């Protein structure tokens, strides 16, 4: 492994003439020459003899008759029925070489439906479609086109779609699995496939058909090639390989090509000239004029001949030319030629009765010179010419009148027009990527000579070329078999190397040499080791350690310029950001090396377009004498300057691509060739400077190449009106904009029609130019920041997308760039792609990030930051607005945690009794435990734990039950937010305890609020949540027993943060505190929170001494704890990815592998039976099935498992679990985890708190889908948390944990694992329901007592330490106790206005009324009641009342999963009722309408939406009775129904006129 | 006919070099006489929109500091219309800012601009622009010069007397005669700090242009602008000149284009 | 200029004591 393998030259090795070998002409060949040019002359080859029959298309199965035509076909080609047994009968690959005829369509057919019937049924009336797809590759969109339209009609009776892969902006990604058969070119595929992310739709392909593999010769070989070698080389992900099917031209190296797509010795055809359907007759016409003029007329004078020599054989002529301006000339030199001798006399054969039709079609053309020439003859057709004049060309040969037809290389390809002769005049053609006149490549000539000969009426078919004689010899070789098709694998080795690097298959040079072995460049170096520059082929024999230096000496310039990191002497690779955009947008390594160098953060627009000219995709464009004198004119009156001197070959790219944008014509054939390519080019170019800048954070630079990219698709300036844009705009008001120097944001704003008519001169083009403004996209934006930490900043943002979508102008996703940038404008700090859709638009919606100031930011505030959200597509659609920190107060640094005390131990035998010793189970308590033990058990004073997960903090707790109990104290109360864990902590408690002096009798609490009250005077211990106790606390003046209580343990005291549920956490603590010092009782409270950043304002809020407060760092574990944060480049707005998916795995097989069982965390269930199937596949491929006891011991448990889903993934080795779900398959599940018979477990996001544990632990992916927002909201700090508490350390090496998530939130998660999270308050939210409950109760008396309500919370703590996160602009003691009187204000003249309470004055009195009563009773929020009062009335009807009850703010906390929508809509159907008329579909009142009815209708529910109605009928018993209450306070008989409908909630059932339903 | 822009544009983009060479008079810090502090990012920023030859100027605001009085800290640069001359510019009245917001209690400290010559007072063109601004609204404003040739920035504040703004009342307009007992003495030298702790920003007009050399008569000196938050555009930018791009818009349509000259990648 | 990894890994420890 240390050796490293030596470092040779790539340029070396690389092709960089014919050798004088002679081209072998076949028999019958002769030469006439002439002093003007020579001429050789190959007749063609006889039809060969009837050695088999031809399969009739009767004889092929029944089900694919109507695929070929009957009228048409009549039978099967020649070439065709001996390659149909083993392209038909056999599904192994295979390679066909023939002649440019046949029947490629017919051929491809074949293999198709052969495809079709391994997943066709005749049972069903059609095939399965989603099991599998089909792939076509092409050269050019021409031949692409062609083949997509013959496959739609071809295959039109099986109801199979066929679409061109066009490369969009993943829009297309709705019609690829409704297509089913795609048709593309090499580079559109090669990119689809580099993109790891496509992976999971690249197994569903199983079969590739590569028409023209002989390309593989040219410059576009290599792209064949990676896309061969990319096939083979991905077989860990999936077992099944594709299908490979091969399309060549009769050449050599045909063998070797076989051999490159494995294709075996049945399926190798190579089929001669002699098999061609009409048979081709060569000539040569080698011109030896070497004169330019005497070229230019020698060319004519052998053109014109040959012309005349198959008119007088009676024979249509088609001749092929350079350019669209020869085609004219051409045409028009032969009718000077003919008018010599001939005239039209030869031309026009017939007058009357031929002519008429002549005459008639002559008047239809529009061009000047076509009507001229289809006259008297010879014809014309170019992309120059409209869409009409081409068709009318075309119909017309083929009716027979012109019988010379000049043409261009348009013709080739798609067009289909045959004839008998053909003359390729010139093999001349400009290359714009070399930047010089080459001669014709081989694939374009045999196009050419293709339309030779027509099968039906023709006996035989003739083809010439007119070239210079130096040429003559190149393409002899072309047409008679002998132009060897090479490999050019080592020009493009860099970046293919890179790409698979990118993509992640390889990590070493033994990776690079295993893929290399399925390139053609492998197969073509061990049968000619002397052509391609290999040192010895006996030394090294397979070429493993030329491979070895090939890889090395590439990675080592891919290291160089930055593309890759590379290490060479322990031999590990890996991909740079740098490298991803080479890779993903398809640059050459050495434009990245410019690109990466030249950027700096002072790159003016001026630097940018000269960058762009320094690309390596125009390295041979340079300036000629022609050229110059109209780009001189060009240089100097451009827009923006060119530094570089007309000579240098960067002037030409830079005025060429601004005189693009500002749609520049002029006549230079050459120039209008080279501008055509610089812009297409372009597109990717500039948007691969654009990801660069955006990556190093250059804001400046970043904003001027986002309009670059828009002036590449776009074709405009910015200073150009935006209203160009829309395509059916006047052209007269554009005009005029352009002229007059006025402002375009003035435009925007004018509301009424009348005000543009006026304002854009032109009032009759006006109106519809109103529409169009109001279909242009703005946007409203306000932001505000948020200080958390001293260095953590976090900005809320609303937007508000203004304009009515049009379908056509925008279609359906109009991204935005969102930018936060610093005070000059030049450094980025955050940035976001958002994706704006037609139901987000007319809608406001939140948006929330993180960033972190830096050391200068955070001792001094700049002034402000700016946040910009610019459209990518659309011009002057930008709009910056400062986030102000005017006035802003920083949090100070968090002073440092309680620090334990090293050598202070305890033990079991302190406690004193020999009973509560036993219960324990542990003898010796933990070094946090054994900290807190003496001030916790022995003294009765109120503390405050602060300690991370699995360090005892359940026991802590236990300790404090076990002093009350000794003691004989009383009542005491337990406190915990997840309702899963009290389920547990009661069935523990009551085994474990419950037998220690007279019995305990421990109790639950539930839903039913009547109930508690009579647990709680029965128990002595209980356990509950926040808002059953908050509730039951209420009318604590009137209930003794709460007033009465000694103990109180808040256990997860952290989550007083986390949402209303928090703030009901922290009105809880507060009246307990409240009744302590009004009362003045002595009542314990015992918090046990996790690790907190300070819990100073905590515990003197909770009524705690300065000594008894233990908050310790995270750091500090009973066993020690390994994290790992994976992050991703664009995975923001989605769950996870492939390269998520198979690092999971591989960390999932690693655990596994080293005997330690892991476990795994997903966003939902759904995803855990995709993971599941998907960790079923792969641990295929690796030798790694099973494992963990044999087959036998779990088929018994299987048999009897409740859930049908589970079997299959079970059976494999790995077990789910998800919320809701039978407690035989979660005790079944879990037992063989413990056990150790399953080895992985796929974990739901929702049993977070079910407590498995294990040795390691993997969150894949930390994101989860919200239907109300549509957004992919990221996993919080807590939920973090709980995960990492379950990996539990082993004895020999420490537990682990992998996060794999985003970019941004490993920013975020880094820092808040290690440094607690600041706990703020969420107590201002819910201000409305707190007073109102305290003044329902006479607590609350005067505005004066709302003053004095909050110093007894938490909130009025933390406002005064951190006033500018709670929106506090006045940071002073003055100003913050001004916004907390503000803040009472402002809520009670809501309260007042509602009908909730009223003040009266003559210190105040302010007494409660029905609606602020009813709000105190039920425990239901003030916003939902205000609601209930405007739309319930004097008749509303039962429909009504569950419309109303379903638009309750309590079922906010209801999720909206992904899909659910779709579900929702077929559901409704079903379900009797109607949901009302003006409201919204997607809404979480939607699904709480319709599932109440499928609760009443009792229809069989699937499991995530039976488990949201249990969720939902938890609050759906206070609600009603507040519905009943606020009809008959006002005095209805309308409450009556009501009352019907809280009878249908108990019971589950509708009012059926059937009493038994119920039972 | 001629097109020698396109020269100073190009050299505009070297104008970050000349941040590397920065200095300042400070002659003798009196504690009595008040001391302004101007931010750096404000000046990075300042000098790298300027034009190399042209005449740039703005405005500044700012207020005092809570340690000291008579600290006066610059908080914000404000650009303007305006139309830029060699040693000379017209320059708009004092922007009304009170409808932004964090606008309260800004102090019009005065204005600052490049400078081609080198001096030790205000020229003859500067103390007429002075005079013509800050004579009926504030007398006690200053003026921060900034001498900006090859590879350097030289700074230097100066606060007028009431002898100037007599002189400056008298002469006004390009040039009454070539002078009428132009003085040096005019100008006091006041002091000036440049920070690199304290930070600014810039407020810019609404619709963005500020440079009206190319725009000609639509510069309206007496009118009255709306104005904004936002990142300066440099002296030749895109917007501030934008007859060279509507010189050939031509209105040219779509083109098909030949089998083989078609994009491959779509 | 320093070109940063694809797929960044920030391992973390609990050391403590």
């Amino acid at each position: 492994n240390p050796a490293i393998p030596p470092v040779i030259d790539l340029e070396k090795i690389k092709f960089d003439l014919m050798t004088v070998t002679k081209v072998s002409l076949p028999e019958g060949s002769f030469k006439r020459v002439k002093p003007q040019y020579d001429e050789i002359h190959i007749p063609a080859p006889s039809k060969p003899v009837i050695d088999y029959e031809l399969k009739e298309i009767t004889s092929l199965p029944d089900w694919c008759q109507e695929a070929f035509p009957s009228s048409e076909t009549t039978s099967l080609n020649p070439i065709q029925s001996k390659v149909f047994h083993a392209a038909f009968e056999g599904d192994s690959n295979m390679l066909i070489c023939a002649p440019t005829g046949s029947g490629k369509t017919n051929i491809a057919l074949l293999t198709v439906l052969k495809a079709l019937s391994h997943h066709y049924n005749p049972k069903t009336k059609k095939l399965n479609l989603s099991a599998f797809k089909i792939v076509y590759i092409a050269p050019l969109k021409a031949l692409v086109q062609e083949q997509v339209r013959e496959f739609q009609r071809r295959l039109a009776f099986l109801g199979i779609k066929v679409a061109e892969l066009t490369g969009d902006s993943r829009l297309s990604r709705k019609q690829i699995d409704e297509t089913q058969v795609l048709v593309s070119t090499p580079e559109k595929w090669d990119i689809t496939t580099r993109n790891s992310n496509n992976l999971a739709i690249v197994e569903l392909v199983r079969l590739l058909i590569i028409d023209e593999i002989h390309l593989l010769h040219d410059d576009r070989g290599p792209v064949l090639e990676s896309i061969v070698a990319r096939t083979f080389w991905a077989s860990k992900y999936g077992q099944e390989y594709p299908r490979i099917i091969g399309l060549s031209a009769t050449l050599p190296n045909y063998e070797d090509v076989g051999r490159f797509l494995r294709v075996p010795k049945e399926g190798l055809f190579y089929f001669d000239s002699s098999f061609r359907p009409c048979p081709l007759s060569q000539q040569f016409c080698g011109i030896k004029e070497r004169n330019s003029l005497k070229k230019l007329k020698a060319m004519n004078d052998a053109c014109y001949e040959k012309v005349l020599e198959s008119i007088n054989e009676g024979n249509q002529i088609i001749v092929f030319v350079h350019s669209r301006k020869e085609t004219s000339r051409t045409a028009t030199w032969l009718k000077n030629k003919f008018a010599e001798e001939n005239i039209t006399h030869k031309l026009t054969k017939n007058d009357a009765g031929s002519k008429q039709i002549l005459k008639t079609e002559a008047a239809n053309v529009l061009d000047p010179s076509l009507r001229k020439l289809i006259e008297s003859g010879i014809g014309t057709h170019h992309a120059g010419l409209t869409r009409s004049d081409r068709s009318l060309s075309e119909d017309l040969f083929a009716d027979g009148l012109l019988q010379v037809l000049v043409c261009t290389a348009t013709l080739a390809w798609g067009v289909n027009l045959p004839a008998h002769t053909v003359i390729i005049k010139g093999t001349d053609v400009y290359s714009p990527e070399k930047g010089s006149w080459e001669q014709l490549s081989p694939q374009d000539v045999l196009q050419m000579l293709g339309r030779a000969g027509r099968p039906r009426y023709d006996t035989f078919g003739e083809g010439i070329i007119i070239t210079d004689q130096s040429n003559v010899q190149y393409y002899l070789s072309v047409l008679n078999q002998q132009l060897p098709i090479e490999s050019q694998f080592v020009s493009k080795l860099v970046d293919n190397l890179n790409a698979e690097v990118v993509a992640g298959n390889i990590k070493c040079r033994n990776d690079a040499v295993n893929w290399l072995a399925y390139t053609y460049l492998y197969v073509r170096m061990l049968a000619s080791p002397m052509l391609y520059k290999v040192p010895d082929i006996s030394s090294d024999g397979q070429l493993k350690k030329f491979r070895e230096s090939l890889v090395h000496s590439a990675l080592c310039i891919l290291k160089e310029q930055e593309l890759v990191l590379y290490d060479a002497e322990n031999d590990v690779i890996e991909a740079t950001d740098l490298g991803n955009i080479a890779s993903s947008f398809y640059i050459n390594h050495a434009s990245m090396d410019v690109y990466n160098r030249e950027l700096d953060e002072h790159t003016t627009q001026i630097d940018l377009f000269r960058i762009f000219s320094m690309s390596e995709e125009f390295k041979y464009v340079s300036v000629r004498y022609e050229e110059k004198r109209e780009l001189k004119q060009l240089l100097e009156k451009a827009p923006i300057p060119i530094r570089e001197d007309i000579d240098d070959p960067l002037a030409k790219v830079n005025v060429l691509l601004q005189s693009y944008f500002s749609q520049l014509k002029f006549e230079g054939f050459a120039l209008n060739s080279d501008i055509v390519f610089i812009h297409q080019n372009a597109g990717r170019l500039l948007r691969a400077m654009f990801e660069i800048c955006l990556k190093r954070g250059w804001g400046h630079p970043t904003r001027m190449l986002l309009n670059l990219c828009k002036s590449a698709t776009t074709k405009m300036w910015p200073t150009n009106c935006p209203l160009r844009q829309f395509k059916t705009c006047p052209v007269e008001v554009i005009k005029r904009l352009e002229a007059s120097t006025v402002p375009w944001g003035d435009y925007l704003q004018l509301e009424t029609p009348a005000e543009v008519g006026r304002a854009i001169r032109s009032e009759k083009y006006g109106k519809q130019v109103y529409d169009l403004l109001k279909r242009f996209p703005k946007m409203s934006v306000t932001c505000n920041a948020q200080p958390i930490t001293r260095s953590v900043m976090r900005f809320n943002i609303e937007i508000i997308a203004d304009w009515i979508w049009d379908m056509n102008v925008h279609g359906s996703l109009e991204p935005f760039l969102l930018m936060l940038e610093d005070t000059d404008g030049d450094s980025i700090l955050y940035y976001d792609v958002l994706f704006i859709t037609p139901d987000i638009v007319g809608h406001e919606f939140t948006l929330s990030f993180t960033y972190e100031l830096k050391q200068h930011n955070q001792n001094n505030l700049p002034p402000n930051f700016f946040l910009t959200l610019i459209s990518e597509n659309w011009w002057h659609s930008e709009f910056e607005i400062p986030v102000s920190f005017n006035g802003f107060k920083l949090p100070k640094k968090f002073p440092p945690p309680t620090p334990l005390l090293e050598n202070i131990s305890i033990s079991t035998s302190e406690l004193g009794n020999d009973d509560f010793s036993e219960v324990f189970e542990f003898k010796t308590f933990n070094k946090i435990q054994s900290q807190v033990f003496e001030s916790l058990y022995n003294s009765n004073d109120s503390v405050f734990v602060g300690s991370g997960k699995g360090t005892g903090k359940t026991a802590m707790a236990e300790l404090a039950l076990l002093n009350h109990w000794r003691q004989n104290k009383g009542r005491a109360v337990y406190i915990n937010p997840s309702g899963e864990k009290i389920d547990f902590l009661l069935s523990d408690w009551n085994k474990r305890f419950s037998h220690l002096a007279g019995g305990k009798i421990i109790n639950k609490l539930g839903n039913d609020p009547s109930l508690n009250l009579k647990l709680l005077a029965k128990s002595h211990v209980l356990l509950a949540t926040p808002v059953q106790f908050e509730l039951l606390s209420r009318r604590w003046r009137q209930r003794k027993n709460i007033q009465s209580l000694e103990l109180m343990i808040y256990d997860d005291a952290h989550e007083i943060s986390q949402g209303v549920y928090g703030a009901v956490y922290e009105t809880l603590i507060s009246r307990m505190i409240f009744i302590a010092t009004q009362l003045e009782k002595k009542i314990r409270f015992v918090c046990l929170s996790n690790c907190l950043a300070n819990a100073r304002d905590f515990g003197e809020w909770a009524g705690m001494t300065k000594s008894n407060i233990y908050n310790f760092s995270p750091s500090e574990r009973i066993e020690p704890l390994e994290i790992n944060i994976q992050s991703f480049k664009d995975v923001e707005h989605i769950s996870f990815n492939f390269s998520m998916l198979q690092m999971a795995f591989e960390a999932s097989a690693a655990a596994a592998g080293n005997r330690n069982s892991s476990s795994v965390f997903l966003p939902s269930r759904k995803d855990c039976m995709e993971v599941a199937s998907a960790f079923m596949k792969f641990s295929k491929a690796i030798e790694w099935d099973m494992l963990n006891v044999e087959e036998e011991q779990i088929v018994p448990y299987i048999e009897k498992l409740t859930d049908g889903h589970l079997r299959a993934p079970l059976k494999h080795g790995v077990g789910i679990l998800y919320k809701g779900m039978a407690s035989n398959d979660e005790r079944i599940v879990k037992r063989l985890y413990e056990y150790g018979a399953v080895s992985v477990l796929l974990i739901s996001k929702d049993c977070s708190a079910f407590a498995c544990k294990t040795d390691e632990v993997i969150i894949l992916g930390t994101n989860l889908y919200d239907g109300a927002e549509h957004k992919y909201m990221p996993y919080t700090i807590n939920e973090l948390l709980e995960m990492v508490g379950l990996a539990s350390g082993n004895d020999s090496m420490a537990g682990k944990v992998l996060i794999l998530t985003s970019h941004n939130m490993k920013a975020y998660y880094k820092k808040f694992l290690i440094e607690p999270l600041p706990t703020e308050s969420y107590l201002q939210y819910i201000i409305h329901d707190t007073l109102n409950n305290e003044i329902a109760n006479s607590i609350i008396q005067s505005k004066q007592d709302c003053v004095d309500w909050f110093t007894y919370s938490y909130f009025y703590r933390r406002i005064h330490v951190n006033p500018s996160y709670y929106g506090v602009r006045d940071t002073s003691p003055h100003g913050i106790s001004v916004f907390l009187s503000n803040l009472v204000e402002t809520c009670l003249n809501d309260l007042v206005e509602s009908s909730f309470i009223e003040i009266d004055d003559t210190t105040e009195i302010i007494s409660t009324l029905s609606n602020g009563l009813i709000a105190s009773h039920y425990g239901v929020s003030f916003f939902t009641i205000q609601s209930f009062v405007s739309s319930l009335s004097n008749t509303s009807t039962l429909k009504n009342m569950l419309y109303v009850l379903s638009t309750a703010v309590e079922f906010e906390s209801v999720p909206l999963r992904k899909g659910d929508r779709a579900l929702l809509v077929k559901l409704s159907k079903r379900l009797p009722l109607r949901f009302p008329e003006h409201t919204s579909s997607g809404s979480v009142s939607f699904k709480v309408f319709l599932l109440l009815q499928a609760y009443f209708s009792r229809l069989e529910l699937p499991v995530d939406f039976q488990n949201d109605l249990k969720d939902i009928l938890e609050k759906v018993v206070p609600l009603i009775n507040v519905v009943v209450d606020i009809l008959s306070a006002n005095g209805y008989l309308n409450a009556t129904t009501a009352m019907d409908l809280a009878q249908m909630l108990i019971q589950g059932v509708w009012d059926v006129d059937n009493p038994l339903r119920q039972i | 006919s001629k097109n020698e822009w396109r020269k100073s544009a190009i050299a505009n983009t070297l104008l970050y070099l000349r941040l590397k060479n920065i200095y300042v008079s400070a002659d003798d810090f009196v504690e009595e006489q008040n001391v302004y502090v101007l931010p750096k990012n404000l000046l990075k920023k300042f000098i790298e929109i300027s034009d190399v030859k042209i005449q740039v100027a703005a405005f500044i605001y700012g207020m005092s500091a809570k340690d000291h009085p008579k600290v006066k800290e610059i908080k914000t640069v404000v650009l303007v219309p305006q139309l830029g001359h060699v040693g000379s510019v017209q320059i708009s009245n004092i922007p009304d800012i009170g409808d932004l917001p964090d606008t309260e209690g800004l102090e019009l400290l005065g204005w600052i601009h490049t400078q081609t010559e080198e001096l030790k007072f205000m020229a003859a063109s500067e103390v007429a622009t002075h005079s013509k601004l800050f004579a009926d609204k504030k007398r006690d404003c200053i003026d921060i010069s900034i001498f900006s040739t090859p590879g350097s920035v030289s700074l230097s504040a100066y606060n007028l007397t009431d002898e100037g703004y007599q002189w400056g009342e008298e002469n006004k307009d390009i040039m009454n005669v070539l002078s009428e007992g132009f003085e040096p003495t005019f100008s006091t030298h006041a002091q000036l700090l440049l920070s690199d702790r304290i930070t600014g920003n810039f407020i810019i007009p609404s619709g963005n242009v500020w440079n009206y050399t190319f725009m000609g008569t639509a510069f309206n000196q007496e009118g009255d602008y709306n104005f904004k938050y936002g990142i300066p555009l440099e002296f030749y930018n895109e917007m501030h000149r934008p007859v060279h791009f509507l010189q050939f818009s031509e209105l040219a349509g779509d083109e098909e284009l030949e089998a083989e000259q078609i994009d491959v990648f779509s | 200029k320093r070109a940063l990894p694809n797929i960044e890994n920030d391992i973390i420890k609990l050391s403590d004591s």
